[PDB]
RNA sequence: GGCUAAUCCCCCAUGUGGACCCGCCCCUUGGGGUGUGUCCAAAGGGCUUUGCCCGCUUCCGGAUGGGCCCGCGUCCCAUCAGCUAGUUGGUGGGGUAAUGGCCCACCAAGGCGACGACGGGUAGCCGGUCUGAGAGGAUGGCCGGCCACAGGGGCACUGAGACACGGGCCCCACUCCUACGGGAGGCAGCAGUUAGGAAUCUUCCGCAAUGGGCGCAAGCCUGACGGAGCGACGCCGCUUGGAGGAAGAAGCCCUUCGGGGUGUAAACUCCUGAACCCGGGACGAAACCCCCGACGAGGGGACUGACGGUACCGGGGUAAUAGCGCCGGCCAACUCCGUGCCAGCAGCCGCGGUAAUACGGAGGGCGCGAGCGUUACCCGGAUUCACUGGGCGUAAAGGGCGUGUAGGCGGCCUGGGGCGUCCCAUGUGAAAGACCACGGCUCAACCGUGGGGGAGCGUGGGAUACGCUCAGGCUAGACG
């Protein structure tokens, strides 16, 4: 069930996340389909999130599901706003 | 690209099958001379259309037997029996070199 | 039989120059003639002409040397100090365009024979093509 | 050789032998002495060189040198073998290591003590 | 100990028996139709044959067959029935067959 | 920790004056006055012509001993320089000169390179307003090297500062002595630097 | 043996559609359409039960994951030269999701091999790594990808998926239970024990984060994981003080008895203030849920830490660990004493058989420094397997000579083709690493973000000198 989720790229005590499209059944940290974004929990830069919506939109079109966290980030960047 | 190769038909013995011979020249990986090798492809002649000493195109195919993956596309040229004679001889030479 | 005619030209030339001849006859063909055209252009030979020898046609390669010299060994510097085949039958060589060689940091050449014709190193770079790397000269 | 000959035949990569079967490749092996002894050196010198035949945990049995001055070792001592040869003695390819297992360090020795396995002297 | 996907085995047993049954049914029927065909007793052969076809698609409905599994078994059967129906076949019921 | 012990002896062994000592490496006590020969029994005896190796060695040595830097730090910093795009000798020198302890020295807060290492280390020093204690911190051009107002009252600090009145600071820097603020305007060149060292001898040392 | 519920099983029905046989059309390997005949569906549950949420059925496409097949690449031995019976093809058939001797019967007599078949030896493969000026050599630990195995061998069942590590049957070895009948096991999962070994950690914390399973949810599960502990195993930062201070204390060292050395080193002077004590004290964490709006969007809106009272900020504050190798040459660093072919040193050359800068201490010296030496192994050096880049008259090396098979190599002129070769376009060359730039932890190590590069191979286009090649000339080679 092809998902969209945070995978963990930082160092110990320094997380950074690649928000990615990947089959449910890969490792968290192993080969993904596409990397659509990044996340920075400790927010050490004005870029602590990014998306490329029209990409996230594509992967939604084909029925990827996100994490709840992932969905949260996606909506932060608002793949979701329809107005 | 289903792959096509071109070769000479050096054995017709089998039923509906021809032994095809395909040369490859390629530059040697270190010494850089161009060395020219080859292999026998086992290729599927359904109608026994093709005959020994022909030259054919052979195409990567849906498997026919263990060892047949290729069938016979066209006739590029008919009549090179010299080539056949080469192969027949290389193999003829084998009869020395033993015991 | 002759065997690599182009080597045999470059050689006829190498020997000729070391014994300081004014000229030499290399038996002829359009490819040698093209190799030579480039030599003349580049300043290695004086030039060359087409002659006949007992009917069978050759090329006089007229030769260039330095001026005469000081002390023991008055023999003048060579103009072709170095000439050598690179691709040979039995090992052929081909450079891409990004492999074409810098000869003596530029003061020499490389005759490449390309699909655009026979050119020097720089000539091929500026032309943007690769080829059979024939000889270097310097 | 021509090039066609290099294609046909090609250069031979060159093997080598391990001057040491401690086998196992290991940096040291543990073993149990059999003989503790002395021997007479090769031609250019003269002396008494202390050495032990050993059974090694490698299913392997070898004369091994006993470096230093004072050595305690005897016929049932269990010792750790080193590697390196004594150029003027016959068949001794390895060294014993002082301070390890039964072989104790060279006592009274003030100078090169990493080797020789001797601890550091106190001072006041 | 007593890990409880023990239950899984327990089930897999029952399922086993169910598939086996269903599938035996299928065979015995199929052969029945076939013999019947050899005999060229046409209409009879057909009525069995249809029971067989159906029971096949039923087997399909679940985990006995699914897929092309069934379709393979059916095409095989029908071909063979029809082929077997020449010794003067004149295929009476013609229920299962396109005219 | 890089070498802590009788320094003026290194003034001696490198044959030349390298003041890690501050004042008194000025005042004619440096022992480099009237005892310039190297240390130990054989110091005052003849010099056997030094191997090519030896030459290269002690030049590398002079150049390191100056900055009081570990060989580790030094050589890593060096291969840093040889990767860095452009001429290695100079690049290197600029890098070493870019060390925070060094800048603190060059700016005149402490009389010794070493003293200044203490200054960095104990956090008496800030850069762009933020305290830094790591002597190896890289000062990038445009950075502002300042004393720490907390210690701006310190005996030693204002001491050295007052002696720094009207004295001129190297051209790749600027200094304000009333605010202790300073500025590292540019990475310095071979020329900007007086170093009693042939750098290519050091590059040459690391060839082999 | 008996009772019984269901989204468990079965039978009719409906046929959107689908399966299958025969026909037709298009397409072209079993792709798509169509007609007739035959066969094929389903399950209910929860709520505020008049309407929605959770499911169920047949189909069509999507997405992601995979099966299978082909070219090419992928170690040593030729003192392994022949190998081959389902073996090689075929017809029919069984099997499968699916091609296939995958299997079975019947038919033919093939298939492979010096371009190294068969045999034997070793071995998980790659991204990459180490080394190298490069070409190359070596390697494949951790991280990522693939494979394979789960005590050894065989086997299937269930299922979308397995021939299934913590599922099942059988055989074998072993451990344990045993009323001798027979049963039970399977840490190459996290820890831990035990052996073996030179040697490799805690039977810790946590579900807070991230990820995964089931669930409408609340939520349970997770030795994935996030953390902590251990070991200088590696890398990186850091401390063992800073400044002043004798023409230079004492001890110890040589001494030409004048002196020289240790050495600004110490003592002492003064300043900072590792440890440590005190207070404050994190980010990682906003979702799931809450409410409003329609359980959407949007909008607000509150609960949620293992690490941890740790990182860190403020305050106060003590001069506060040094070691290891080496000093004959290669090689940076020399003297005295002691020993006298001994004791010993030793990588190679080679030291010691009374003046030893080579052995053993000492003073001094060099090199590194929380390390420093040693052994082992790999590349380097080694242009010493020579593609780059070697040789064979006497140094190792021309086969005793020839005929001539495969093979390698091929004069001059023109034309066709465009296989080699070259150029452009595009696809691919995952990520991580590596290179560049910027940035984030006070720095670095470490990390992030972006950029760039890249042999190779697919496709399309193009060039034709050389190399192939086909056709036609030639006569300088060769033969007559
Ligand atoms: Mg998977
Ligand atoms: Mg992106
Ligand atoms: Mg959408
Ligand atoms: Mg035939
Ligand atoms: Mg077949
Ligand atoms: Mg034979
Ligand atoms: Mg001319
Ligand atoms: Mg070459
Ligand atoms: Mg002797
Ligand atoms: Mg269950
Ligand atoms: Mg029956
Ligand atoms: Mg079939
Ligand atoms: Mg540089
Ligand atoms: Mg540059
Ligand atoms: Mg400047
Ligand atoms: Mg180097
Ligand atoms: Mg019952
Ligand atoms: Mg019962
Ligand atoms: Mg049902
Ligand atoms: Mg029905
Ligand atoms: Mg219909
Ligand atoms: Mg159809
Ligand atoms: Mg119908
Ligand atoms: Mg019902
Ligand atoms: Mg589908
Ligand atoms: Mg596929
Ligand atoms: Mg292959
Ligand atoms: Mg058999
Ligand atoms: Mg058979
Ligand atoms: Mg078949
Ligand atoms: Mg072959
Ligand atoms: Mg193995
Ligand atoms: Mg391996
Ligand atoms: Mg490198
Ligand atoms: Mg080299
Ligand atoms: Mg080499
Ligand atoms: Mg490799
Ligand atoms: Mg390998
Ligand atoms: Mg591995
Ligand atoms: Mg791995
Ligand atoms: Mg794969
Ligand atoms: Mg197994
Ligand atoms: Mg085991
Ligand atoms: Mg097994
Ligand atoms: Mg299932
Ligand atoms: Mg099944
Ligand atoms: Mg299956
Ligand atoms: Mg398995
Ligand atoms: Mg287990
Ligand atoms: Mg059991
Ligand atoms: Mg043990
Ligand atoms: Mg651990
Ligand atoms: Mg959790
Ligand atoms: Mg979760
Ligand atoms: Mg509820
Ligand atoms: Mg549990
Ligand atoms: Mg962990
Ligand atoms: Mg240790
Ligand atoms: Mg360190
Ligand atoms: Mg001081
Ligand atoms: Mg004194
Ligand atoms: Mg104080
Ligand atoms: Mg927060
Ligand atoms: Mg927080
Ligand atoms: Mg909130
Ligand atoms: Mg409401
Ligand atoms: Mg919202
Ligand atoms: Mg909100
Ligand atoms: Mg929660
Ligand atoms: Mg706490
Ligand atoms: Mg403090
Ligand atoms: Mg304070
Ligand atoms: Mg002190
Ligand atoms: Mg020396
Ligand atoms: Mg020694
Ligand atoms: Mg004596
Ligand atoms: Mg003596
Ligand atoms: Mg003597
Ligand atoms: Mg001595
Ligand atoms: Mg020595
Ligand atoms: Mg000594
Ligand atoms: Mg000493
Ligand atoms: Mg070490
Ligand atoms: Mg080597
Ligand atoms: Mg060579
Ligand atoms: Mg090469
Ligand atoms: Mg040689
Ligand atoms: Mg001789
Ligand atoms: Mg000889
Ligand atoms: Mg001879
Ligand atoms: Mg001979
Ligand atoms: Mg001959
Ligand atoms: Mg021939
Ligand atoms: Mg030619
Ligand atoms: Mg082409
Ligand atoms: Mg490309
Ligand atoms: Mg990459
Ligand atoms: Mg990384
Ligand atoms: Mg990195
Ligand atoms: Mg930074
Ligand atoms: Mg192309
Ligand atoms: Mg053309
Ligand atoms: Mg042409
Ligand atoms: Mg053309
Ligand atoms: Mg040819
Ligand atoms: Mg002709
Ligand atoms: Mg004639
Ligand atoms: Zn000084």
């Amino acid at each position: 069930m092809v998902k969209i989720r945070l995978a963990r790229f930082g160092s110990k005590h320094n997380p950074h996340y690649r928000i990615v499209v990947t089959d449910a059944r890969r490792k968290r940290d192993g080969k993904y389909i596409e990397k659509i974004g990044y996340y920075d929990p400790r927010k050490t830069t004005p870029d602590w999130l990014k998306v490329d919506v029209e990409r996230a939109r594509y992967w939604l079109s084909v029925g990827a599901q996100p994490t709840d966290t992932a969905r949260r980030l996606l909506r932060q960047a608002g793949v979701f706003r329809q107005e | 690209p289903k792959k096509v190769l071109t070769g000479v038909v050096v054995s017709d013995k089998m039923q509906k099958t021809v032994t095809v011979l395909v040369e490859r020249q390629f530059p040697h990986p270190l010494y850089g001379k161009v060395i020219k090798r080859s292999k026998k492809y086992l290729a599927h002649d359904p109608e026994e259309k093709y005959k020994l000493g022909d030259v054919v195109e052979i195409i990567e195919s849906r498997p026919i037997s263990k060892r047949k993956r290729f069938r016979v596309l066209r006739l590029v040229e008919s009549g090179r029996m010299d080539l056949v004679e080469k192969y027949l001889i290389r193999r003829q030479n084998y009869e020395s070199l033993s015991k | 039989m002759l065997t690599d005619p182009i080597a045999d030209m470059l050689t006829r030339i190498r020997n000729a120059t070391r014994v300081y001849k004014e000229s030499t006859d290399v038996p002829a063909s359009r490819f040698k003639e093209e190799i030579l055209r480039i030599l003349a252009r580049e300043g290695f030979i004086k030039g060359y002409e087409r002659v006949d020898v007992d009917g069978k046609p050759y090329l006089r390669v007229y030769l260039k040397y330095g001026p005469r010299r000081q002390g023991p060994d008055p023999r003048p510097e060579q103009v072709i100090h170095h000439i050598r085949r690179i691709s040979k039958p039995g090992r052929r060589v081909y450079v891409g365009v990004k492999e074409i060689p810098r000869v003596r940091r530029g003061l020499g050449i490389a005759i490449l024979s390309t699909s655009k014709g026979v050119l020097t190193d720089r000539e091929a770079r500026k032309l943007g093509v690769g080829g059979e790397l024939i000889c270097e000269v310097w | 050789p021509t090039i066609n000959q290099l294609v046909r035949k090609g250069r031979e990569k060159v093997r080598k032998k391990s001057k040491v079967p401690a086998l196992k490749g290991a940096p040291f092996r543990r073993g149990v002495c059999t003989v503790v002894r002395t021997v007479t050196p090769k031609k250019p010198n003269s002396a008494l060189r202390k050495v032990a035949k050993v059974r090694l945990t490698s299913g392997y049995e070898v004369t091994a040198y006993i470096p230093g001055e004072g050595h305690n070792l005897q016929e049932h001592s269990v010792v750790l073998i080193r590697g390196g040869r004594v150029k003027d003695l016959w068949g001794v390819r390895y060294h014993i290591v002082r301070g390890v297992y039964d072989a104790a360090g060279v006592k009274d020795r003030k100078k090169s003590r990493s080797k020789y396995g001797t601890k550091k002297p106190k001072e006041a | 100990r007593n890990l409880s996907a023990l239950k899984r085995h327990r089930q897999s047993l029952k399922r086993r028996l169910r598939n086996k049954a269903k599938k035996s049914a299928i065979k015995t029927l199929s052969k029945k139709a076939i013999q019947l065909a050899q005999e060229g007793k046409a209409e009879e052969a057909l009525k069995i044959m249809r029971k067989a076809e159906s029971l096949i698609d039923k087997a399909a409905k679940g985990s006995t067959l699914h897929k092309n599994a069934a379709a393979r078994r059916k095409s095989r059967l029908m071909r063979k029935v029809r082929q077997l129906l020449e010794a003067a076949g004149a295929p009476l019921i013609g229920g299962g067959l396109s005219a | 920790g890089r070498y802590i012990g009788p320094v003026c002896r290194l003034c001696r062994r490198e044959g030349v004056k390298l003041y890690l000592k501050g004042e008194r490496c000025y005042s004619p006590k440096c022992a480099m006055e009237r005892r310039p020969y190297p240390p130990g029994q054989h110091g005052q005896k003849r010099a056997r012509r030094p191997s090519d190796y030896a030459v290269r060695l002690r030049e590398k040595q002079k150049l390191r001993r100056i900055y009081g830097i570990s060989e580790r730090q030094f050589r890593n910093l060096f291969e840093e320089a040889s990767k860095k795009k452009g001429v290695t000798g100079s690049v290197f020198l600029g890098l070493l000169e870019s060390r925070l302890d060094n800048v603190v020295y060059r700016l005149g807060f402490a009389v010794s390179r070493r003293q200044a290492r203490q200054l960095v280390r104990h956090g008496h020093i800030t850069v762009n307003g933020r305290r830094v204690d790591l002597p190896s911190y890289r000062v990038r051009p445009g950075d502002e090297i300042a004393v720490a107002e907390k210690s701006r009252n310190l005996e030693l600090i204002r001491q050295n500062l007052e002696a720094m009145k009207g004295r001129k600071v190297g051209p790749w820097l600027s200094l304000d002595v009333e605010g202790m603020k300073g500025k590292f305007l540019r990475l310095p060149d071979r020329e900007d630097l007086a170093l009693p060292v042939n750098e290519q001898l050091v590059i040459e040392f690391y060839s082999r």
